[PDB]
């Protein structure tokens, strides 16, 4: 199973900072130049919400301050400018090989 | 507009079975799969499996093989997840989500299954 | 008496007493059955998506006998991974006489390719949200970080022609060729008794068609009964999973039509609808399947029976059937496309002038043989 | 009365009183205008010398709209550097429906190819004593003693088909391949959405054609509206300078003729001369452009009008136009050349027998309907 | 009187007094001579075995002038070493107009290839128990353990077209490529003034055809008068020994027949037998050679001469000759094979309806012009 | 001329042994993967008899206990089980280049 | 069934000529060649040469060139070998054999030529 | 036969302009270019430039750009070279020559321009 | 600019000698195997005369004792047998790149 390790555990960010959330897979999650890494956002008491699908395309309905990039095994999620409504937990999820595997999560707390 | 409504919260004893529903609406039920994601509060999300809505063929992870079993009702737009039978483990929330582009974009409201 | 009229050589619009209309100009605008055997309805699939086994054309895998093949104009799901199809229009001429299949495995997965993994899926051929691949082909990838050489034979025991299909991957980067196949100078060599070809990938960055900048070129051949085909590759092979033992028929064909499917019985069929008549000629469409009237580009063709108030010799000699829709030829075959449209429109105008003149000849001989006996009596 | 005669089914040379001649057998032996729009006159140029832009065919660069294209038999100036022309006879079928150009630059020199020099001239394409090269192609050479890799795209914004033309150099020595391109294993890869080909030079010593022992093979493609073509090479590329946005027309064609150009007005045109007539048929030439009489291989075809002294049914049904001169097919296409000459000479003999028999039929019915009323009165 | 009968437009089986039968339906089932010149009889040889010079077709080497070529259906001895034949069906169209040879040596052995040995024999082409090779080709091998590069030109002094034939060996192992030619990356480059191609071997293990797992692909070209062809190779060359100065004729062709050879004189010839008649039409076979009747698909065609008891207009306009047997086209040419069978069967049914209707028209005009004068007298 | 040397001179064999007769050519007797080496058996007072043609195919009419193999220059003839009727002299003969050349012979005497 | 019968044994003096026959039967004489093998008792087999029965073209080894000469009679099925003239060498047996697949499968009965 | 005749010798002062002619004959004036070569006695030949007779487009060297200007008169067969204006340098002879194969095969008689 | 240096300055030759006039260009004056080097002869009081065009072909109207050869940057002009009427000055001229450049000249004086 492709195990993914989020980094860091949770990051301290003020409004106007650049929040960088990263996860590094054990194996490669691409095939034929298609990175299969999705990024999810979960506010507590709510289902997770898909932001970025595989691995840089942004889903319609998500504000353009979210952007992610990376290839192979190393991927990052970059948020700037950090508005106050982004107080959630962030997961990354692979779709290359079954079973699908999530991250550990990362709380974005805002000062 | 797309929406997946589930059943209410359930309270069971370890030894009996639970059945979760997921009423899809706003789109064609076939042409899109149905994931099942287990959120245990304090551990994180885990992927139970996926059911093809066109075929009916389930595919489970090995940690969820044997007890967890998906079902369909395509006459309406409803997917089912039955656990046989509940331990005091898998006391968790259960989301039903939708495959669009190898992803889970539209999720459910969550079914808090408490095992007492 | 009546108001029906005929045309003659010298004069026209001659008011007469009786007439037989030799033109069936009407049709029920549906695709009814041929005798009792239902047609094959591809729906939103090409011919290329049906034999390659598209993930969205799974409902046609179960059907292996038909009366005719119905393709829709501008069919969306076929060749989901972009690329060429070597002699695609030639293979449609082969499948226009095939009346039965036997979809079997040449190289059975999970037994046929050791030291390789057969789980190669692409996001262009996605089925129910999850990425998939063709149902009749296998994308071989690495196993344990090694892609060794392959070799597999197949002797034709089926007593029939076997249509073998494969493909060669053409990547977009050289860092993608090394990531999948671990070699940069790869080859595919598919040899047989009367077939021999060697393929080599071409790594180049293409415009994005269906999201991919790499191509897969699809090839085919026809094994003879008792014959052997030998696959051999160093990389870049999309391997054969399933193939077809071909059973040839005489009355069949591929029609292109948007007509709704009904449950009828018929004897004839056109792309605009079936024909239930006993009349000799027709106006509906030249492309017919089944025992049918003959196509003339006419609107009014009556043979007079009685006096005026003040044909098997042509049907025996037509014997040609037109199959041209515009899907038969290529970008680089226009001298043969204009030659086929000259031959088809030439025989539709000789045999329309022949059928009209024979009616014009028989109309003046009828009207004066009937007016012969008015002065004997 | 008069001395005109008709032919009939049983008897011939029947002396009659009046006749209508249905054959226009004469023509003014010149290339007059079609309605008011002047033709394109290549003169001493081929089709291949005109679109490649020969240095001796500069006077046709300015002209971008025509009625028809006039090529001379055995045209001397075209393809000045020796070499193949991939699908040359297929491109002449494309340019036989094009009625307008728009000669524009795809890759503008002096802005489009940095790190290369575009001053490559050869002594086979010499213009006014000085060696030159084609007007629509660029021979890229070294700059500062380096030939690096190239890459250029072009997205079709022209809302029309774009005919792209390029070429690949095939030298004669390996000491000449290193002197120009500084690499021995070079490639050219021209990819598109529905086109992909990779070219590799072939260094060999050839017989001297126009003084050169090396070759340049010329290629072409047709870009769709909204489509992208990507050129990429390590060496041996004769790069595209100019190209053509194609505007398709219905009544046009390439005729081959030696007739002098005059300033007339006409309605019809043949390779022997224009036709000003209202008669139904003709004898001049089967290859016609414009609204024209129909070709029959006859010499005498009259329909009788009056008594003897002791046709739209065929014209509506011909509807075919012949374009074959002998430049349409190849060395290695003789089974299709003999098939085209069987179809063309077959329809010219069915429709000559049909047109003659209808005159023979109408002549006996006229002579006896006129001799019907001589005994009523 | 007599019992002969005619058919007419309205009525049939009309008993008459005299008739002329316009159908020659019989033939002597043998291959007689054409005027006095004997045909070429390949016997158990193909066309491919005859020009490559099979070891079992040595008796046809001496014959260099003929009336027509007779091939047997399913001919066993031709292409004794397995392999492709590039444009084989195109070369049969070239040799269907050749009426004379001049078999000469382009590259004379024992003088033309120094530093190589020309004694390469294979067990597939065995003659009288001993292994041999083709009579018109040379398999060059090593000399003193070295295979150096080769180069030979030939300027066409023969004032005629010269058909050059060669071949490229495709081995089965890489330990066999090194054993014969001592190089692994070999090439063959055959260039000319208007011809240029480069060949590269493909080492793969094939199914055993005639005992061999390696192939030899046979190529050809046509030298123009005054032209030069330059052979050049590093290995894998089956070199030209003999070639043919081509003398073209108008009335010739390749027929396929199993008829016994006799010593007659004839004027016509079909694959079923010669025809000695003066009648206009025939029923025997459409493929004719010589001055012959015209083929109609009829059984009864008589023109009435006298009263009943109680044609050059069609022959001038046919002018087409059919050469199709089924050997004319390929595996991958079925859209052109079905187009040739549509054209051939279309002209055989238009001209059968035209020939029958002209008899039907002339029969009613004869019977009523004869019954005109019975009431004048 | 390709000279072929039989080995051994003559071999002593009992009934049930494995008799190996070998001959090694000076040059190579194959071309395009076809070994041209034939094996003959001559009883005294009789013509020789072809057993194996070129270089492993067995002729029809010969018992299947005879089998030969080899490629290039080295070839062997193997007889098992050795019946008593094989008391003859064995020759190997090349057919690659003219003139054809035989071996020296090897007597198979049975105990 | 295939058979090659020869002439009887001959006794000559060194200086005159001998002529050996080989009457083939049971097969077509052309389509198969004819070897000639010299068995000298005490030395082993040697290849004299080969004659094409279809062509008539002989091919000798150089040790047998000049004296040994093959001939044909294809009207019947008979091949001939004439030595001109015998020394006290080539006192040997002479077999006529048949080419089928680069081999000599059907041999003759042997012609013991003794030179006295 | 081909011939290029020029004007006579000229004598100017430094500050005014000269105009040299070159009357071609015996060939078609277009289909062949026209060089201009400056022979200064004591220095050697130098290439002023080339004029296309079909196009009319001149091409100069940079040492002769700005003052030297070529002209045409294709109605007759005459080419012109005008200097604007003469220094006491370029006191030289001026040949008009013809392009055939990247060369100058047919030259003029020479126009000795002396600057006094 | 391709500068060409004649060598020698001027050569002394008697009738029957072999006169070798050479010029070496700074850059290469060939492209696609076509040397663009022309050779001219100027008698004093006369226009120059083209002898050899590019770089070995002899022009029609010139006697066959003139012959030139060379490739790349080094070219020679060889005159034998030297008749007396060759008392002129010899120039070499490139036609590869604009502007065209001549040599320095070489007087052929005859003893
Ligand atoms: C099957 O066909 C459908 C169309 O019927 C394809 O779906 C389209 O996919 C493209 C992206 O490639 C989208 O832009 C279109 O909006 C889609 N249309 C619809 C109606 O869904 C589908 O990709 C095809 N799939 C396969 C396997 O060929
Ligand atoms: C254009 O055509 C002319 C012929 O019209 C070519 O000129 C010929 O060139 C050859 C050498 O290649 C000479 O042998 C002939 O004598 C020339 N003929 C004439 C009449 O000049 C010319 O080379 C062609 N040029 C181009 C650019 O194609
Ligand atoms: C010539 O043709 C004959 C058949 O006419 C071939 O002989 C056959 O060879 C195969 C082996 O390849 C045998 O299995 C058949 O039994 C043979 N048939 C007969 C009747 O002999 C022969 O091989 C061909 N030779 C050449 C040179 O093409
Ligand atoms: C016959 O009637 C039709 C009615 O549409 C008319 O078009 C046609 O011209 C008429 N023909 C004659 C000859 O009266
Ligand atoms: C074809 O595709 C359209 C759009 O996906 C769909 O609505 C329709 O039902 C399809 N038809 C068939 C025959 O599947
Ligand atoms: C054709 O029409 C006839 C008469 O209406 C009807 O009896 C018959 O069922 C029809 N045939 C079919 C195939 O429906
Ligand atoms: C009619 O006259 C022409 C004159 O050239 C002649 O050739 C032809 O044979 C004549 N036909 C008949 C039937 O009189
Ligand atoms: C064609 O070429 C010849 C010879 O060069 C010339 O005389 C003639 O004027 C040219 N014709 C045209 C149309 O340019
Ligand atoms: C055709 O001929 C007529 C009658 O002579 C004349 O009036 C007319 O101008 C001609 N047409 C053309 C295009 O010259
Ligand atoms: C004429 O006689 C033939 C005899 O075979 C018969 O088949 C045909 O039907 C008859 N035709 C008529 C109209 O009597
Ligand atoms: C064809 O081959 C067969 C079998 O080898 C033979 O009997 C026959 O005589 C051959 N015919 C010819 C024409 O050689
Ligand atoms: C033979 O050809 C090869 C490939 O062109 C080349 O590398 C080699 O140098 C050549 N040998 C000779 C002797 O020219
Ligand atoms: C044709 O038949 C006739 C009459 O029987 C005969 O005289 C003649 O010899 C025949 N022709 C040939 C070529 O045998």
């Amino acid at each position: 199973d492709i195990v993914l390790t989020q980094s860091p555990a949770s990051l301290a960010v003020s409004l106007g900072q650049r929040a960088t959330i990263s996860c590094k897979a054990s194996q490669s999650v691409d095939f034929d130049g298609y990175n299969y890494l999705n990024w999810y956002q979960q506010k507590p008491g709510q289902p997770p919400k898909l932001l970025i699908y595989a691995a840089s395309n942004l889903e319609s309905g998500i504000p353009a301050r979210f952007s992610g990039s990376g290839s192979g095994t190393d991927f990052t999620l970059n948020i700037h400018p950090v508005e106050e409504e982004d107080a959630a937990t962030y997961f990354c999820q692979q779709s290359n090989e079954d079973p699908y595997t999530f991250g550990g999560g990362t709380k974005l707390e805002i000062k | 507009q797309i929406q997946l409504v589930q059943s209410g919260p359930e309270l069971k004893k370890p030894g009996e079975t639970v059945r979760i529903s997921c009423k899809a609406s706003g789109y064609t039920f076939t042409k899109n799969g149905m994931n099942w994601v287990q959120q245990a509060p304090g551990k994180g999300l885990k992927w139970v499996g996926w059911i093809n809505t066109y075929t009916g063929e389930p595919s489970y992870a090995d940690d969820f093989k044997g007890r967890f079993a998906f079902s369909l009702e395509t006459s309406a737009s409803t997917a089912y997840l039955q656990i046989n039978n509940l331990k005091n483990e898998d006391m968790a929330a259960y989301f039903c989500a939708r495959m669009v582009r190898d992803a889970m974009d539209f999720w459910g409201q969550g079914t808090s299954v408490t095992v007492s | 008496n009546s108001t029906d009229t005929v045309d003659t050589v010298l004069e026209k619009n001659v008011t007469v007493t009786h007439s037989v209309n030799l033109l069936e100009d009407s049709h029920n605008g549906k695709l009814c059955l041929l005798k009792g055997i239902a047609p094959l309805q591809l729906g939103n699939c090409s011919v290329a998506g049906w034999i390659l086994g598209n993930p969205e054309c799974e409902s046609l895998i179960s059907k292996e006998s038909w009366s005719y093949i119905v393709e829709t104009p501008n069919p969306e799901n076929g060749t989901c991974y972009p690329g060429y199809f070597a002699d695609y229009e030639e293979l449609r001429e082969q499948l226009s006489s095939v009346s039965s299949f036997e979809r079997f495995e040449i190289f059975p997965k999970e037994s046929s390719w050791p030291k390789h993994t057969v789980t190669g899926v692409t996001a262009s051929c996605s089925h129910n949200g999850k990425s998939s691949f063709y149902r009749n082909l296998l994308w071989l990838t690495e196993k344990n970080g090694l892609y060794p050489n392959l070799s597999n034979s197949y002797v034709n025991n089926k007593e029939k022609e076997v249509l073998v299909l494969w493909g060669v991957h053409h990547p977009s980067n050289i860092g993608d060729q090394r990531a999948i196949y671990h070699t940069e100078n790869a080859y595919v060599s598919v040899v047989s008794s009367h077939y021999s070809r060697r393929f080599t990938p071409e790594i180049a960055k293409r415009p994005k068609v269906r999201g991919q900048e790499g191509r897969i070129n699809y090839y085919w051949t026809l094994l003879e009964p008792g014959d052997t085909i030998i696959f051999e590759a160093n990389g870049n092979l999309i391997a054969p999973w399933y193939a077809f033992a071909l059973s040839r028929g005489f009355g069949s064909g591929i029609i292109t039509s948007n007509a709704p499917m009904n449950e009828c019985d018929a004897k004839c069929q056109t792309p605009q609808g079936a024909i239930n008549s006993s009349l000799p000629f027709q106006n509906v469409h030249p492309v017919t399947i089944g025992e049918c009237p003959k196509y003339v580009r006419s609107t009014k063709l009556r043979m007079v029976t009685g006096l005026r108030n003040i044909v098997n010799s042509v049907i025996e000699k037509m014997n040609t059937q037109f199959t041209a829709v515009g899907k038969e030829f290529n970008k680089l075959e226009r001298r043969m496309e204009n030659l086929n449209k000259k031959v088809d429109d030439g025989f539709l105008d000789i045999w329309t002038y022949n059928a009209e003149l024979l009616v014009l000849l028989e109309n003046e001989r009828t009207l004066d043989f009937h007016d012969s006996n008015v002065k004997n009596l």
